[PDB]
């Protein structure tokens, strides 16, 4: 998900600003 | 060194910055 795909993987703000409007 | 990552709460803070206007999917409150 977005918490498991970023809590264990150094993701960027890409998937983060995808859940936002 | 020392990468950046979020896990419970800390994550809601990152999305609170991108959006910071209405809210995103993950909404603990």
């Amino acid at each position: 998900g977005i918490v498991e795909q970023c809590c264990t993987s150094i993701c960027s703000l890409y998937q983060l600003e995808n859940y936002c409007n | 060194e020392v990468n950046q990552h979020l896990c419970g709460s800390e994550l809601v803070e990152a999305l609170e910055l991108v959006c910071g206007e209405r809210g995103f999917f993950y909404e603990p409150k």
